[PDB]
């Protein structure tokens, strides 16, 4: 089983045949620590943590499964705030701010016990947005009932009709206003290899 | 036919490496004859094996 | 941009072939069962900083094994000689160019962390944030010199350009 | 000793995915 953090903490402070080969992985490690950032509406995230006995390498050892209409509908809200939050407000941080000479900062004792701001959530007015108000921003929404997720793994999603319609409601902006395939007329994959096949351009298509 | 270490009348020595940020020729055809070659009509071959070709070394 | 997204998405299309059937295939459950790891649970920025410390401790030690003396990596990933060097020297400095890749990646995810790590410490809001590392997965190219050490990356670059202008 | 053998088996574990197909 697990392992309180103090004691990696300590491993990654303090610090050959064994340490030499761990650090193979190390690109392997990077893609782990890519595909798991967090999201704008997020302001922690706790994620398990494989490490060697000295320190070698960190992996995070976790897929980041979402539901997709919850998703789109997260980033279309996201989507309305960012607009309403530039048509109100603008300072670009300042890149690499940490020098070359100084080393990363240490997480005990500068970011531990400091408490985060506030995240990017919009209002969720509670009449309309009944069905979907008490888990439409956690980490992994719904994870420990069991009428709508099937376990801990996170794998399948069932939900309710009222549900659906607040969610594609909120979803406005990333989704589009058609209703039929009589759009994309002759601006299909098979008329794209048609033209691709025949060397011939179709206006506003590839070349 | 090539070109010797006594057939070019007159290098000296090799003091300071740069000055004010400039880096300074040091007069004399060693390197030269370590990275190519001369000829007898005085054109010069270089040598071309850098199968790495390690593209920050280039460049410094 | 609509025609080269469009071009890139037929590419894709087209050249789609079934994956080859196999064993089913897991990397951490062969580590897991190895004495030598183990396991905990962590924060996202604190893994974060100690990934790219022990990447930064990596290129150091493939630094120090040649018995270099004369090069510097920043902590920033920026790697600079401290003199002016010789004949023999510029071969013992004969690295691969995956070396330099694998530098420009650690420098793109120690970037990316610290994006965070600014932000934690209250100094930038999450409005900011979020320009911050819409600018930096736009502006590879620019912020890193990892466009020289492979060429096919051009092909990565412009796509993030053509999402750049519709968005 | 030990570990090398260790990460041999590994080593040996991944390459048994594909160990009957490859050669």
């Amino acid at each position: 089983e697990d392992m309180p953090p103090e004691h990696v903490r300590k491993i990654i402070r303090d610090h050959k045949r064994v340490y030499l080969g761990a650090l193979k992985y190390m690109p392997h490690a990077v893609l782990k620590l890519l595909e798991n950032m967090p999201m704008p509406w997020e302001q922690i995230r706790d994620v398990p943590v494989l490490y060697h006995i000295t320190g070698a390498i960190s992996f995070v050892n976790e897929i980041p499964w979402v539901i997709e209409p919850v998703y789109i509908s997260q980033w279309g809200s996201m989507w309305i705030m960012m607009r309403r939050e530039k048509r109100d407000r603008f300072k670009r941080m300042r890149f690499p701010p940490f020098d070359d000479e100084e080393p990363p900062l240490d997480y005990a004792d500068n970011i531990l016990d400091v408490e985060p701001l506030e995240a990017i959530q919009l209002e969720l007015d509670p009449e309309e947005d009944a069905p979907v108000l008490d888990w439409f921003y956690d980490h992994q929404p719904l994870r420990d009932s069991r009428k709508y997720v099937n376990g801990s793994t996170y794998q399948r999603w069932q939900f309710t009709l009222p549900m659906m319609s607040t969610l594609y409601r909120l979803a406005n902006q990333l989704l589009t206003d058609l209703v039929d395939d009589n759009y994309f007329y002759l601006f299909d994959l098979k008329a794209f290899f048609t033209s691709k096949a025949l060397n011939m351009a179709i206006p506003g298509g590839p070349k | 036919d090539i070109l010797a270490s006594e057939d070019v009348e007159g290098q000296e020595a090799a003091t300071l490496p740069s000055e004010g940020g400039v880096r300074i020729t040091p007069f004399n055809l060693q390197e030269e004859m370590e990275e190519g070659h001369f000829d007898a009509d005085g054109n010069y071959f270089l040598n071309r094996d850098a199968q790495i070709r390690d593209s920050w070394l280039d460049n410094i | 941009s609509y025609q080269k997204l469009l071009k890139y998405y037929v590419l894709n299309a087209l050249k789609h072939r079934p994956p080859k059937a196999q064993k089913k295939r897991y990397l951490f459950r062969s580590f897991k069962a190895t004495k030598f790891f183990q396991s905990t649970k962590l924060d996202w920025v604190e893994v974060g900083l100690q990934v790219c410390r022990q990447g930064y401790n990596m290129l150091n030690l493939l630094i120090h094994r040649k018995n270099l003396n004369y090069l510097h990596l920043d902590y920033n990933f920026n790697l600079k000689p401290v003199k002016t060097l010789t004949t023999k020297e510029r071969k013992k400095s004969r690295f691969g160019n995956a070396f330099h890749l694998c530098r420009e990646v650690l420098r793109l995810t120690k970037l990316v962390v610290d994006s965070h790590v600014q932000y934690r410490l209250g100094n930038v809001d999450a409005f900011q944030l979020a320009d911050g590392l819409q600018y930096i997965f736009a502006h590879v190219g620019q912020l890193t010199g990892m466009y020289r050490y492979k060429y096919k990356l051009m092909r990565q670059i412009r796509m993030c350009k053509d999402l750049k202008h519709l968005i | 000793e030990e570990a090398d053998a260790i990460y041999a088996a590994l080593d040996k574990r991944m390459d048994e995915r594909r160990k009957e197909r490859r050669e």
